[PDB]
Order: C-alpha cells, then structure tokens, then sequence
C-alpha cells in the first residue's frame, strides 16, 4: 500500500480525491495527506458540494481544523506555500501529487523530494525535460527510477491516442489541432489585470483564443512525430467538458469509414478504456464524468483527397483527465521500486 | 386504395376468363397479363409512397416551416 | 451544351434504385427525369380494345417525342404529355424545362434510330426470369395481396413479344447488366444473393472499360485470403473479353454478398480505368446510402460503376 | 432611387434596418416595406432596443399600427405567413431581401417574383442553382437579369475572402475549416423538441457541433476549388461574434510570416473594406460592430512543412453579413437593369 | 391500477417520465400514452440524455416509430396538435397530464375530456374558475368528481407551504415576494419577436423582469389572504433552479430565529417531504434534484421591527415541480371515483 498525498486541493485535487473515493476498494494508493492555501473547513466543503459534479453521494464528509473524515476515513492537511517546510517525512509519503500550476519547473517540483517525499507525479506539461507519460500510450515505458515524472495537459492527453491509433494504422506526415476548450481557472473573471493580454479578458462572455504548445507534447510521447504536430486552442464559455478538433495528413490514403472502422476496433482491442466510440448525436454535456479519455464522434470524421482527414473528439478536461492521473499513479504503484 | 383495390381483383377475374376462353397464347389474353401486370405496378408505387409516409416532421414543416421545432439555419 | 443518357429496362419508370443512385451522384438540380410511358398512343381502354400490350412500336408516338428529343438539344422548353396512370389516360402536357443533363427511361428509349443517334450514353438493364420470379414474391408477399402464382403465368405469357420488342435494343447499347442466380449460394431462397455482370461495350471513344488487372484475359479473381477473412459465402468476382451479338465487349462480373467495409474497400483498390478523382469514392458512394436496395451486393456497385461512366462521359462532353 | 422590402424583420432585418439608417446619404436603396410575424407595434421597440448593440441613437423610433416612423422616415409594415397575398406590385418593390430562412428554395423565392416584385435577394445558402454572389469576390460577375440572388451564409460570406487571396497567391490543393460559431436562433433554448437531434439540445450551457455544407459554397464562388473544401461548425454559447478556423493545403511553399504579409497588403489594396487586419491580441467581444468581414488573427497564423498553412478569422455574423448584405444590394442598385 | 397519459413531452413531460420511471413500484400509475409533436424517435433521445440531468441510468431507453420502450416497459406515442383527434377511449385514459402550456382555459383542456379522457390534471395556472390544489396545503380537499384540477405554477408550489405555516404561526396581514426565476423556454433564444416585450429580449444575456399573478394563487389555494399577496419574477440566466424571497408582514411579533424554529419543526411533524430545513451555506446548483418543493435558506431570514419577515426559499422548477406534479396524481388515484 502507497502513502499518497495531494498539492493543491484545487480542481485536479478535488476530482482526484472524488475518483480514489469512487474506486477505494481496487486501490494500491491511500490518500493521506493535502494541502491546499484555504483551512481544512472550507476545502470539506468544497469537496462535497461540488457545482460541476452535484453532490457526493457514497460517503459521509466532513472535517475540524486538522483532518477531513471522508466515509470514516481520516486524512491528514496542511497549509503552506513554500514546499519546504512540508512534513513529507513526518507522514510516510511516497508520491505526491503536485496540481498547483506552479512548480512545473525540475527545480520546482524537486522541492518536495529535497523536503522528503520519494516520487513526485506533476499534473503539468512541465518545463524542461521532464519525462512525460500518457496513459494508453506510453505508461509502459517509464524507467521508475524516474521519481519526477509528469502527465501531460489535458488536450494533450485526450489527443494522443488519437494520433497513436493513426500513426500505426495510416502513418502521419503533419498534423494540424484546434480543440474548442472550456473556461479554467487561470482566466479572469471580467476584465482583470494577468500577465497574458488574452486571458485576461472575461470568461463567461468571450471566445478567448491561445496558443498552446500541448500539440507538441504528442511529439514528447510519440518520438517519431517531435516537429510536426501544432495547434491552438480556443476557450469558450462551457464550464466543463470540452472537444478537440484534430486534422492530420495521412499518406496512406483512405476514405471517412474507414478511419471510423480503425478506431472503432482500436476501442475494443488496445485502447479499451481509454477511447470510447460514440455512433449518437450527442452534445457537450453528455460527457460529464464520462470515464474515457477521448469520445470520438463519428458523424463528424472526414477525408479529403484521401490524404487528408479531420476527426473531432469530446474529452472532460476535469474527470477524464483525473482518471487518468490516477490510473498512472496506481500503475506506477504496481511497479514501485 | 379501394378503386385498384378492386379494379386489381377485377382485370384478375379477366385474367382467368380471356386467357383460358379465347386464346391462351395470342395477342389478346397477353395484352389482358399486361394491363393486370400495369395495376400490379401502380399497385407497388401506391404502396412505396406509401410506406414514405412522414409521421410528422414534413407535415408540419412542409405547412410551417418557420416554427421552432424545425428552423434550420444552415450556417 | 445538352447531354443525353438512356436507360432501358422494365423495372417501372422512375421506379428502380440506379436513378436513385444517379440522383446521389449528380443531383435533381443537375440533371431532370423523363418517364416514357408518357408517350403511349392510346389508352388501356384502347389496348383492350386493341388487343395490344404497352410494348407495340404501334402503341407509342415515336416521332413527337424525337421532335421534343431534338428540340432539348436547342435549349428551348419542352411540353410533355403525361400518362395518366391510375386511369389509363392522358394528362394535358407540362412545360418542363432543359437542364445539364437529360435522362431518358423507358421500355422504348432506344427503338427509335434517330434517338439511337442522337444518344449521348446507353444502358439497358437485364433481369433474369428467376429473379424476375423472386421479386415478384415479395411484390406481392410484402403487399399481401394474394395474387401470387399465377403471376407465375404471366411471366411466360409476357415474354414472347418482349423478346421481340425489347431485347434487341440491347445489341444497340453500351453497357448491359444482367443479374442471375448466384451459382455460389445454394440454399436460401432464389434471390437472396445475385450474380452480376455488367458486359460493356468497346469501341466508342470516352467511354473506357473498367478491367480487372489486364485488358482482355480472362480472370476469375476471389479476394479471401491474407488480408481479408471472407464470411459465408463471401466474394467471386470474374472477368473476361468477349464478343456479344458480334461486337467486342469486357463482362465484369461479380458474385456474392458484401458483408463489411474492408472487402469492399478491397476491391475497388484494385479495380482500374474507374474514373475516379478521389481515392474509394466508390465505396464512399457505396455507403452514402446503406439502406438502398441491393446495396451489399454487386448491384450496387455495377450501377454507381456505370453511373461514374456516366461522370466521364459528361467531362469528355463538357471539356 | 430603388424601392427596397424586407421580409422577415428578425436579426438579419433589423441589422439591415439599422445599417441603411447608419449608411442613409449614399444610398440609392430606400426602405419602403418589411413584414413580420409580429404586429408593428412590437417590432419597432425591438428595432429601438437591441439587447446586442444596445439603444440605437441617431434618429427616433415610433410606431403606430400601420406604419413605422424611423427617424421621420416612414416606412410600411404588413404582417402575412403567405408570400402570395403580398402587396408588392401595390407598393412599387423593385428589390425583396429575403431573411425568413423559410424560402431558400427557388420555387419558395419566386413566389414573391410572381406576387409583383422585381428581383429577390436572399440571405441564405439556397437549395438548387441559384446563382450566388460574395461581395469582394465575386460581386462584379451577376448577370443583371438574374433576378434571383443568393447571398452565402456567414461563414462563407468571411471564408472565401481569405481563400480567395490565398489560392491567387499560393494555390490550393485542399482544405478544411471549423467555424466556432456563436449560437443561432435556431437552436432551441431548453432541450426542446427540433427536426435536428444536435440543435434539440441547450444553447447556453452546450458546445453543440453541427454538420454544414456552407464550406462547400466557396466551391460555387470559387469555381475552381468545388469539392475540395468541406468543414463542420461548433456552436458555442457566446451570443454574438464568432470566430472560424481554416486549415488548408497550399503547394507553393512558404512560412507563417509570408502568408500573413501577403493578407496584410491584400487588405490594403483590393479587399479593403472586406479583410481587416489585426496584429492586436483581442478577444471575440471586441469585434462587436466590426464593419470588415473578416477580421485576420495575426498571431495565430501557422504553417508546418511549408504547405500546409492555418489562419483563423474573427468574423461578426449579425453587422458584418448584414453589411455586405446591403453592399450587396447598393451594388445591384448601381447595375439596375 | 389507473392509465395515465401526458400532453406535451416537454421539460415537464420529460421530468414526470423520469420521476415515475424513478418511482415505479409504488404506484398506482401506469404511463400508457404521451403526445408530443416531435416523432417518437427524437423524444426518446431526448428522454433518455437529458442535458440538465444527465444520462439516464437506471433503465434502458430505446424507440421506434410506433412506441417507446423505456426499460422493457412500453409506452404509446402518437403527435397531433388537435386534442380532438386524440385515441384516449381508444387507449383507456383516466387521467391526463395537460403540460403543454395551451390549453389553459376550462374550454382548452375540457377538449380532452370530450375527446374521451375521464380527468385531466393541467400543470398551469389555469385561467377561470379550476379547481387549483398543491400537494402539502390543500391536496386533502378535492371533491373526486372534480375532474378538471390545476396544479399551479412552480413559484406558487414553492411559496405557499411557507406562506401556509407562517399564517399559522404567525398570522400575517400582507405579503410581498420576489422570485429570482430561472430562465423557461417561453423566452426567445436571440432577440426575437415575441407578444410580450420583456421576454422577447434575449435570455442567457439580461435579467429580464416580468410581472406575474402566481402569487395570487396562493389566495386561491389559502382563501382566507387572497388580494393580500403580489409579487414580480425575475428571469436570471441560470438555466434549472431558482430562489424566491419572500415579504410578509406578520401581526404578532417575533425575531429571526423562532420562524427559523417554526418552520424547522413544520419541516419534521407536517411538511415532510415538502420542505426542507438547510443551515448550509449552499449555493444554487446544490439544489439541481432535491425532492422537497421548497428549500428554506436559514442565514438570510430576517425580521425588522417585530413584524416585518423576509424569507428565502431555493427550490427546482423543473424537477421539485414534477414529483409535486406525480404526487398529486398518484394521491388523485388513491381517492379514485
Ligand atoms: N483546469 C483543468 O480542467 C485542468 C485540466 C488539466 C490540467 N490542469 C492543470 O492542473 C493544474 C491545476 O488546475 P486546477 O483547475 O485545479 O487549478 P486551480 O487554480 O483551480 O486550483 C489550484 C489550487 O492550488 C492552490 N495552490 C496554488 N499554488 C499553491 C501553492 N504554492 N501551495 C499550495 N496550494 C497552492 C490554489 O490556491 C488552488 O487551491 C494546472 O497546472 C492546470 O493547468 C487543469
Ligand atoms: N443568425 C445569424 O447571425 C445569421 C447569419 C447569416 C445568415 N443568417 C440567415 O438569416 C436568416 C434569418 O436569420 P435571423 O436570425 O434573422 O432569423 P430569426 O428566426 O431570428 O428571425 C426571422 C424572422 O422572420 C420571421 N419569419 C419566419 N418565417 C416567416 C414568414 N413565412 N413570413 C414572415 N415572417 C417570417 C420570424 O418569425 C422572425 O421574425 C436565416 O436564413 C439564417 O440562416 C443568419
Ligand atoms: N419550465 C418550467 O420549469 C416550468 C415549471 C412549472 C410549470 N411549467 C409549465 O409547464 C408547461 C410546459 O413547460 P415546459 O418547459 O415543458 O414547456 P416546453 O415548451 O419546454 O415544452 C412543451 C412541449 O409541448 C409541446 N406542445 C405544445 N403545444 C402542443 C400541442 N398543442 N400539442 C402537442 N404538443 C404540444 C411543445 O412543442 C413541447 O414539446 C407550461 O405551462 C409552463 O408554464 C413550467
């Protein structure tokens, strides 16, 4: 069993927490330790009453200013900023779990492991070579000796199996993304002061545009592709669930069922799990809590030219996402070293 | 259907008649097949048309296109 | 510019799937539909009287129907009587108008030496009696109408002028598609899976044969294998040169039942001179329609083959 | 001078009706009739009151039973479901602006023609062959016999520009697009019954996707480039401006810098009035009113492997069509036949 | 056992499906009709992902052209928006649940008791003389051969319970309220045109105010305080639940915390199931599915001067309404005539 603990109790932190709480009993890892910068009062709240996810229904939540009694189950918490004065050691803790967006950096996030916690799994597309891990594609081939290891961006981990599945079936030259993104914290609410002009406008009224290099992590986790993969990303105002748009150049060339039929097998065979293929007219909201990292939505695949196709994938950036950190934090569980 | 549903009926009545009394095998009695093949055939477009009946989304679009259960702006 | 495209065969004016198909590949808006048992003489009052079938050179105005034919080709409006079905009788004409592309079908539209001349493209459309049989079945099985099995005695009583009338148009067209019994299958019923062939016609420039890896050699080609685990009972296709009624003619031919995607990708990968500018468009207009009659086995896909002939004919004639 | 009518007073009349007010001294066009399915008392406070483009200001709004007085300018007002019951030959319309989205067909349209007016322009992407004109692209080559014209929707209204200047300059081989569209007055407002399963669903709360061929008419204003170009939409819940992707396939090579200087002096020199150009990082609420109907996002502007380039254009569907809507009609008001 | 049917398959057809399939074993109701005018294919995806809800979970959802089956169990479907033409003789109806917002007269919903339906239970506040009874005031006092009842609006099912036990406890003289409403579908999506101006305007933009009688009806359903109780309604863009503050000017004095006392012990002897008593600080979406009609907000109740009171109340329009809505029918079916 592997004392786990949580940095940020924020939304990765409290899907995190809801998922082990939902999936107890098959669990190698036991949470035992958080911390976030609000009191150990407000955060049990939080917890429970969660305005995306209704509320927790399985077990009994609550706290006093020192732990959190979740179903029984007592878990410690803490409030600090500085990672170094953390009782890591103090509490037996193997892996943490760091999901402030604030220590992406090696030198950041090594700050736990100096201050006495043994791996770090970081929630982040992480700034230097930190070596990088997507469930369903390259969970395997981690070395775990690697104590500093991290799990990608959300858009990142919902589009690479995608282009895995491609990749092998047609063989891609580029690449092209543009996922349609909900709203995450970091924007402002109105017009606020931030440090990047185009998040700094408002959220709720604005179809905010960015520009991200989370299409060039598909190039970190599948090697051959490094260069060729680039997209932008647009944040509209949806709470929750989000869709990728994903355009590739194939040179194989090949027809709109086709692709589907791949896919389709690949769900049944490979990437169980991992990709679930959806035959309905389904909208955003019907993937709320969905369990798989990527629902590809069949009516909406096209080719043109036979060596041009575009596919377009629904994806929860807060519980897909969350289950997939935890499916890597459990297989990095079952072959601790 | 009730008029070829009897008129159907009708030229098959024919069809035994002619056919076994003044000829079997002659330009008369063929051309009495053929007409009871043509009532067959208007039968089967009756009946295709009719298993193309819409319940009711192009009836009340066909009347009111306008209305919120079937505005499509195809943009 | 006006283009022209006739189509032949019994299975009832605008009443068969390949201008279904047509209308998927071109659109109404490119192209208009023209019945021809519009152009009937006399009523079924007059062919009792008469004692005449719908299929006498006598029973139809050959020339006022030439006289709209030829007046297509120069742009101006035609005004077309109609065949009032239910009653036999004759509707007082519609002015329809010429479009880009003008179909012709009928039982008659190729009897005529004038229109033979002046159509652009040629398909009849055979049927084989068992099938003939098999169809009728469910004619009168799905409508319940119990007039079965003398229906039997129609057939041969149809037949002997109709091999008269009609058959030697054939010796006039392009392509020809028969459909038979699939000598594959044995035991189901008579038309569950058919065995087709769409023998084309040399000769004629635009018009290209559709040859299955070598123009003239016989090859009888079964796609199960290594790549592709074939159900029961699968695919057989067949080629071969030959000369039908004195003329050189390519029969490519097709038995079985389409089951999936792949064995249908296959096979058009390996199909040549399909005229095609995208990569299985075939099978892309195979499967705009999965719910058209005929779609899983060679039916369909003889007739969008045609039809794409017909694609290549219309850019050989329009530059 | 042109005796102009509109039919269907909705957001595309009223922003027709709040352009000619805005554009009154250069215009050979007047406004002598409009018919809606509300009576003339309503409509003219939705006139006065947009709840998009806030109180209008320049000239006084009024209303009685009959008629409607805009700034002292009167104007008639009928309200009839039936086009053929139409007084236009009683009241002297040389031109009917089509905005219902009812009548798309030709044989729909020409009811109006056979009703006694003379020629008929329609917003819409029509069923059939009827000829359709861009302004900036194509709007020279009408025949002024074609009574029967067809404006595009609004997202070919912006694409073809862009695709226009980039097949002159590059040439296209392929491409794709993906318009994230602001919702339409179409979609329902709760999860209401509706011919279409992707538009039955909420507006404010889903990204709802949508299948159109609105791609594929730049393939009829282009000719050269039909059935190479297809797309799909995402309908967002923002209410107004909207913002469309564009992937396409160049041959000639080039980079991301190139292409954007070749928009930029195009929009200097023959698409002025048509393309703006933005090297600013604004958001989608600051293209509110914007009078260019494509607004090219400079910073976003990518190209991998040299032939494959993407842009992205803000375009406002509610002003800038209606815009090139009435641009459109001056335009056939100066070639009267 | 009684044969029910429903008119108009809409949120609150929708919503009385789903409590029923959720409450199927202690009933004494059979759903064996429904009436929408949408085909039965679209209704029952509609049924079945509800985008408000969720997916549905508990029973399997599947249609074709003639009947529904919802979770083995069938159920007839026809569309026609005559009432007359309706086979309710056919299909043996005792009860029908007018929900479509029409038929609101005597005259409107008599129709299908003509067409041959025994009683008809009209989800509106019906205009003339009905019969109006709310499940936790008067569900009690129904003459059974009153075959034509009213259940009144959401505001009005949550208001009156408060109302009723602070006329008990307190007596009051007058009373004000103001409901923060969430938005209906009467409202138009973009500005559109509308009969009444203030819900033509756009609804997921403004806080559209509207007048409305509801809380007349509570002097139907309490006679003794009938034109004594006026309020207005405020629609907020939230698209499921909503708060109703409410005035009253009590005549015996008191002080904050013994109406919270009253109605606590009224939440635990009387108005169980009814209402709830919360000294959370929840916020609206904790409520998106709780089964009481009326969730009394504790913080915010306040008195001045002695008598002077001001409640809040959280409750569900669209899910709290409906279990209001079965429950009145199944305790219309125990007392069966
Ligand atoms: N938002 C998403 O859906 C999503 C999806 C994938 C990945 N991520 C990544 O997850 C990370 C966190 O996402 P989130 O939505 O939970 O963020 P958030 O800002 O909503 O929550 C982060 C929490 O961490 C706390 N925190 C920040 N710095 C801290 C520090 N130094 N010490 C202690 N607590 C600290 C914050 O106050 C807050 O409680 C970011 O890297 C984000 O990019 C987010
Ligand atoms: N919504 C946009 O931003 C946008 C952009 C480009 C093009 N368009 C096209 O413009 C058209 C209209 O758009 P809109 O937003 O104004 O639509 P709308 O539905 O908001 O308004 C249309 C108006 O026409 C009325 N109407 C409908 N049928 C009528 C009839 N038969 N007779 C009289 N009045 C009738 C409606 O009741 C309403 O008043 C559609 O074709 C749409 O696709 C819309
Ligand atoms: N919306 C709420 O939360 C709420 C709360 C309490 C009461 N109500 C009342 O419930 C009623 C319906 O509410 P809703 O949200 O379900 O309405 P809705 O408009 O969302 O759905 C009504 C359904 O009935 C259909 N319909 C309308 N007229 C019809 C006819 N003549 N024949 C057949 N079908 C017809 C509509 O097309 C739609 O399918 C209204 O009286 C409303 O005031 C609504």
């Amino acid at each position: 069993m592997v004392r786990v603990a949580i940095n940020g109790f924020g939304r990765i932190g409290r899907n995190f927490m809801r998922c082990w709480l939902q999936r107890k009993a098959n669990s190698k890892l036991e949470i035992v330790g958080i911390n976030d910068t609000s009191d150990p009062r407000t955060n049990a709240h939080l917890l429970k009453y969660d305005s995306m996810l209704g509320i927790f229904q399985d077990a009994e939540i609550t706290a006093d200013d020192d732990c959190i009694y979740a179903g029984g189950h007592a878990v410690k918490c803490v409030s600090d900023r500085n990672p170094e004065n953390l009782p890591w050691s103090a509490w037996g803790i193997d892996l943490v779990i760091e999901a402030t967006g604030v220590f992406t950096s090696r030198e950041g996030a090594s700050k736990h492991l100096s201050a006495g916690a043994k791996k770090v799994l970081i929630t982040a597309p992480g700034k230097g070579n930190i070596p990088t891990y997507v469930v369903g594609v390259n969970h395997h081939t981690y070395d775990p000796s690697e104590d500093i290891v991290s799990n990608a961006s959300c858009t990142t981990n919902c589009l690479a199996p995608i282009v895995k599945v491609l990749h092998e079936a047609f063989g891609i030259q580029q690449g092209m993304m543009t996922t349609t993104h909900s709203y995450t914290g970091d924007q402002r609410l109105l017009d606020a002061s931030h440090r990047d002009l185009r998040r700094a406008r408002a959220a709720a009224m604005n179809i905010v545009p960015t520009s991200t290099g989370a299409a060039k992590a598909v190039g970190l986790v599948i090697p051959e592709l490094q260069g060729k993969l680039n997209g932008i990303a647009l944040r509209v105002p949806t709470p929750n669930v989000s869709v990728v748009d994903f355009v590739a150049q194939v040179e194989k060339p090949t027809i709109a069922e086709q692709v589907n039929q791949v896919i389709k097998e690949a769900s049944e065979t490979t990437m169980k799990g991992i990709i679930h293929y959806s035959e309905l007219e389904l909208v955003s909201s019907d993937y709320r809590g969905h369990n798989a990292s990527s629902i590809l939505d069949a009516s909406l695949t096209m080719v043109l030219g036979g060596n041009l196709v575009k596919v377009v994938a629904w994806y929860d950036n807060e519980w897909g996402y969350s289950q997939r950190v935890l499916d890597l934090a459990e297989h990095m569980a079952a072959h601790w070293a | 259907m009730s008029n070829l549903e009897k008129q159907i009926e009708q030229a098959r009545e024919e069809a035994h008649k002619i056919c076994d009394t003044e000829g079997a095998t002659s330009g008369q009695c063929a051309a009495a097949w053929d007409a009871l093949e043509e009532l067959q055939a208007e039968a089967a477009h009756q009946r295709a048309e009719q298993q193309d009946h819409k319940t009711s989304f192009q009836q009340y679009c066909d009347d009111n296109p306008d209305a919120a259960e079937c505005r499509i702006y195809d943009d | 510019r006006v283009v022209l495209i006739g189509v032949a065969g019994d299975s009832g004016c605008g009443k068969s799937t390949f201008l279904r198909r047509l209308a998927d590949l071109f659109g109404e808006d490119f192209m208009t539909v023209i019945c021809l048992d519009d152009y009937h003489s006399l009523d079924r009052k007059q062919r009792k009287e008469m004692g005449i079938t719908a299929l006498d050179p006598r029973a139809n105005n050959f020339d006022l129907m030439y006289e709209q034919i030829k007046a297509l080709k120069n742009g101006e409006s035609i005004m077309k009587p109609i065949y009032n079905h239910e009653t036999g009788t004759i509707d007082p004409p519609e002015k329809v108008d010429p479009n880009h592309v003008i179909v012709i079908e009928g039982l008659h539209p190729l009897y005529d030496e004038r229109v033979r001349s002046l159509i652009d493209f040629s398909v009849y459309l055979d049927i084989s009696d068992d099938v003939k049989i098999a169809w009728k079945i469910k004619r009168d099985m799905a409508e319940r109408g119990h007039s079965y099995e003398d229906v039997i005695a129609s057939i041969n009583a149809r037949r002997p002028d109709f091999m008269a009338y009609i058959d030697p148009q054939k010796q006039y067209a392009d392509v020809v598609l028969q459909i038979l019994p699939s000598q594959l299958a044995k035991e189901e019923k008579v038309g569950n899976i058919l065995r087709v062939r769409m023998l084309q016609r040399e000769g004629i420039p635009g018009f290209e044969p559709v040859y299955l890896f070598d123009e003239g050699s016989t090859i009888t080609w079964i796609p199960c294998g290594r790549k592709l685990t074939c159900s029961y009972p699968g695919i057989r296709l067949s080629y071969g040169p030959d000369e039908y009624y004195g003329h050189p003619v390519s029969v490519l031919e097709v038995d079985g039942r389409f089951e999936k995607l792949d064995e249908l990708i296959y096979i058009e990968s390996h199909l040549s001179n399909t005229s095609t500018k995208h990569y299985g468009e075939v099978t892309e207009l195979l499967l705009k329609h999965r719910d058209y009659p005929g779609s899983d086995n060679g039916s369909g896909l003889f007739q969008v083959l045609t039809g794409l002939k017909m694609r290549a004919t219309y850019e050989r004639l329009t530059s």
